[PDB]
């Protein structure tokens, strides 16, 4: 029953991301500074849909981790790495649009291909420092009976953490990008409204929905997909025996689903649509 | 500019023209004769191609 | 009254004189030959380095080096074999519309919206001569020799220059619209030009007066090129038609058009034998025709903007195309 | 032969270093085309603030203006070259409504420019020149606009209008009628990809170099907003 859905999710995540990557790679008219961030985001989503989802589905359905403890730790590390590096690229895209709209004269000098590469490697390094380093060095393990038994067992792979790691990772992965995106998009909306009023005041008699709809889609999908999990992540650590494991896994998978929506949001340009027609059909 | 146009028209009005059949035959003969050494028309092997 | 009546009578005599010559259409004799078939070409090289659109291009006589011009104000000389830039000349004026490459390979010409033609010395790079006297923008220029050059401009006039003294040896008049292109004969004894009044004329370089006039088009003519024989030429206008004219018969022979294309034509060129006719269009691609049958034999696609330049090597080994995407491509 | 390939590569690498140094300059400068109907005080406008090129800088931004005077022809086939400029500056004498008229010829030229196939994404900055003597001849009863433009009879000043301090109300009607004549053509076929920015300019004006700055800033901002599906 659940296998068909859990496989359809995998195919949906893989297909769109690989299509976007190959469309950007094959055609030379899409090679833009903005598209490098989209390429990085697509790579992160593809790695997520290729590695994290199938093994989580197998663990849920089989109700047993048939691999070793080393593979459980590796799977957790790659999970955190893929989740952190995907959210933080949306912040970079928002900041790029902010600089493009608010400061049009200096935008060309502000960003260059070398600067884009430096930023991308910086974000990937920061994402990798918070996932592999604190997990492989065993700085995140809990110190109660259930956690100790889970760590000792060879077939049980679960998630138990301290409070320090939970708040630190949650803040770094989600909360810092959120306020930046909110501020940036509010300023962009204000500028768009100002320009619309300026247009109306000059030639109105001769002859906000669009911006509102665009910003609403962009912010709503991300917030609705990733907020409940990053609230319960703090809550279950602060007070014990309030959040059931089933709710935790359900919210985590709802967050995972977001990887299949990004090509539908950031790749609707007419140019992208043309390439997709030549590539397919 | 009235006299200039008439003088030019009279100059090029008195010329000897041949029937179009001869011109078509000449063009066809030239093409048939020189079709052998036409690298675009007749592809060349990769040994003799400097752009491959 | 008398002048207008006299001109009408003379023109009618010419029109009926060539009406008796046409006893059979060109397609009638060439109706009994096998077609060339399907021709497929693939890009071999792509040349990058120009910061803006490309308006001009000219192959070298050695079939190895070519020059190109761009709106950013550079004049780059390439190396098609190894794909290496050899020279890069910064132009005083950014608006450039044409370029030429000397037959001996020792000079390069240039010109545009400043009404000035410049000659550069490549084996010494700096300006060697500036030719002035045109009252309109230059459209084309071709090297007769190492010491003389013929140019066409937008003041409805062509001129033959002397590089040593910088003076117009002779001037050609008779067009009523802007002259857009020209092409020299294999023996460099005559040349043809195409203007915006939908007419093409045949000139005598040494004597200096027109010989014949052809008026088969209905819009501005953008390109022109002799048949390799030297007794025919083809033109292309922005009404989506190419037409073939014959010098000795003083009339057109065949037209090349299709009902699925409505864009303009920017450049035409023949092949080594003359069996194929290559034409560039505003539809971002290029078309390959059969000269003796008027049917398409292939398509060249791969440019993201309109094709503005076209050329074929003297040995007929490759085709170069330039476009507003700031890229050059070699086809084979 | 081995050293020949090395010799070519050394020269190619040096050239590509210079090309990168010149791409920064090319992308950091803005190109403007100056166009006028004729006898419209174009020289006075360009002076106060083949082909003639002028360069000026305001607030550390480089602007580079082009004026064509060596191609004085009724037909303009060279206009497809300027399809990547930031803006087109159009200068018209608003007072030439009775002299032979010139205002209708300028309107026809503007209509021809706006609907061109290659200038389909280029905005126009409009300078309505010679306001002082226009006001003088309008206040004087020697001639009336109604005898040259019959549509002026049934025109009234819009409620959302900004008149000059102390301006006679018979000059405001003329000014706004002449401006709306151009605005009608501007908005008739505009698909939302390019607008028009009209201004009232005199001989003694000094802020003509700030208006161009502001209009270019608006042009680029609107272009980016429309690209990101926000406008
Ligand atoms: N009162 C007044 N006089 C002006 C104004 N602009 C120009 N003039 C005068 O009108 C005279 C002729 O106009 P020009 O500025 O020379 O026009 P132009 O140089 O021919 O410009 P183009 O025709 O576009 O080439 C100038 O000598 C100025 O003194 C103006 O705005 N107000
Ligand atoms: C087991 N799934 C993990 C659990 C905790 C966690 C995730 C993602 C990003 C973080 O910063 C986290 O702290 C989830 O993907």
């Amino acid at each position: 029953g659940m296998g068909i859905v859990m496989s359809l999710i995998v195919l949906a995540i893989v297909f769109g991301n690989v299509l976007v990557i190959t469309a950007i790679a094959k055609f030379e008219r899409l090679q833009t500074v903005t598209n490098y961030f989209i390429t990085s985001l697509a790579c992160a989503d593809l790695v997520m849909g290729l590695a994290v989802v199938p093994f989580g589905a197998a663990h849920i359905l089989t109700k047993t981790w048939t691999f070793g403890n080393f593979w459980c730790e590796f799977w957790t590390s790659i999970d955190v790495l893929c989740v952190t590096a995907s959210i933080e690229t949306l912040c970079v895209i928002a900041v790029d649009r902010y600089f493009a709209i608010t400061s049009p004269f200096k935008y060309q000098s502000l960003l260059t291909k070398n600067k884009a590469r430096v930023i991308i490697l910086m974000v990937w390094i920061v994402s990798g420092l918070t996932s592999f380093l604190p997990i492989q060095m065993h700085w995140y393990r809990a110190t109660h009976q259930e956690a100790i038994n889970c760590y000792a067992e060879e077939t049980c792979c679960d998630f138990f953490t301290n409070q320090a790691y939970a708040i630190a990772s949650s803040i770094v992965s989600f909360y810092v990008p959120l306020v930046i995106m909110v501020f940036v998009y509010s300023r962009v909306f204000q500028e768009a409204k100002r320009q619309l009023q300026k247009i109306d005041k000059s030639e109105g008699r001769f002859h906000e929905h669009k911006a509102l709809k665009t910003l609403g889609i962009i912010m709503g999908t991300f917030t609705l997909c990733w907020l409940p999990f990053f609230i319960v992540n703090i809550v279950h650590v602060i007070q014990d025996n309030l959040i059931r494991k089933e709710v935790y896994i359900l919210l985590n998978w709802i967050g995972y689903v977001n990887s299949g929506f990004n090509p539908l949001i950031y790749c609707r340009s007419p140019d992208f649509r043309i390439a997709f027609q030549e590539l397919l059909c | 500019q009235a006299r200039k146009l008439v003088e030019q028209l009279k100059m090029e009005a008195n010329i000897d023209r041949i029937k179009v059949s001869k011109a078509a035959a000449d063009l066809m003969a030239y093409c048939e004769a020189h079709a052998k050494e036409d690298p675009l028309l007749t592809p060349v092997p990769a040994s003799e191609n400097p752009f491959r | 009254d008398q002048l207008r009546q006299e001109a009408e009578q003379l023109k009618n005599q010419i029109r009926d004189a060539r009406k008796a010559c046409a006893d059979a259409t060109l397609s009638q004799i060439t109706n009994n030959i096998d077609p060339v078939g399907r021709i497929q070409m693939r890009t071999r090289r792509t040349l990058r380095g120009h910061l803006a659109k490309i308006y001009a291009m000219h192959w070298g006589t050695d079939s190895r080096l070519l020059v190109s011009a761009s709106q950013d104000g550079k004049l780059i000389i390439w190396d098609s074999y190894t794909t290496n830039k050899v020279h890069a000349i910064p132009l005083r004026s950014s608006w450039v519309m044409t370029c030429a490459y000397a037959p001996s390979g020792n000079y390069v010409a240039c010109g545009g919206l400043d009404n000035i033609c410049s000659i550069y010395n490549l084996k010494t790079v700096r300006v060697s001569r500036e030719l002035a006297g045109h009252t309109g923008y230059l459209s084309c220029c071709r090297f007769l020799d190492d010491n003389q050059i013929v140019t066409s401009s937008g003041d409805t006039t062509c001129a033959l220059w002397d590089i040593e003294t910088g003076q117009q040896t002779t001037t050609f008049t008779g067009h009523t619209g802007d002259v857009m292109s020209l092409s020299l004969a294999p023996d460099t004894r005559l040349f043809v030009s195409g203007a915006c009044d939908a007419s093409a004329k045949l000139w005598d370089v040494r004597e200096g007066m027109c010989r014949q006039t052809f008026t088969g088009h209905e819009s501005d003519i953008n390109a022109i090129c002799f048949f390799p024989n030297g007794n025919a030429f083809a033109t292309g206008s922005d009404d989506a038609t190419c037409r073939l004219f014959d010098l000795r018969a003083d009339q057109e022979l065949m037209t090349y058009s299709h009902d699925n294309i409505i864009c303009g034509i920017t450049s035409v060129s023949f092949s080594k034998s003359g069996r194929l006719l290559l034409a560039g269009y505003d539809d971002f691609n290029c078309n390959v025709w059969d000269a003796l049958k008027a049917d398409r034999a292939g398509v060249l696609a791969g440019h993201d903007n309109r094709v503005s330049c076209l050329g074929v090597t003297d040995d007929g080994m490759a085709v170069a195309t330039g476009s507003w995407d700031s890229f050059l491509k070699i086809w084979n | 032969q081995r050293n020949e390939e090395k010799a070519q590569r050394e020269a190619n690498k040096k050239i590509e270093k210079q090309l990168q140094k010149d791409k920064q300059v090319y992308r950091a400068t803005h190109r403007l085309l100056l166009l006028g109907a004729g006898e419209s005080g174009k020289s006075t406008i360009v002076k106060q603030m083949g082909i003639f090129e002028t360069k000026f800088q305001v607030d550390k931004v480089n602007f580079h203006m082009f004026d064509v005077g060596g191609q004085r022809d009724e037909r303009r086939k060279w206009i497809q070259c300027f399809n990547d400029v930031t803006a087109i500056i159009f200068v018209v004498a608003s007072s030439s409504y009775n002299m032979v008229n010139r205002l209708q010829e300028a309107l026809n030229l503007f209509k021809s420019i706006w609907n061109n196939r290659w200038l389909r994404t280029i905005s126009v900055i409009l300078f309505l020149n010679k306001q002082d003597l226009l006001a003088e001849k309008v206040l004087a009863g020697k001639s009336k606009i109604e005898d040259y433009f019959p549509e002026f009879a049934r025109y009234t000043t819009p409620e959302d209008a900004t008149p000059e301090p102390g301006e006679d109300p018979r000059v405001t009607r003329a000014k706004y009628f002449i401006r709306d004549e151009f605005l009608r053509i501007s908005t008739a076929s505009g698909d939302g990809r390019h607008y028009c920015y009209p201004h009232f300019t005199c001989a003694v004006d000094t802020e003509n170099i700030r208006r161009v700055f502001n209009d270019c800033r608006d042009i680029i901002q609107r272009m980016h907003l429309r690209q990101y599906e926000l406008l």
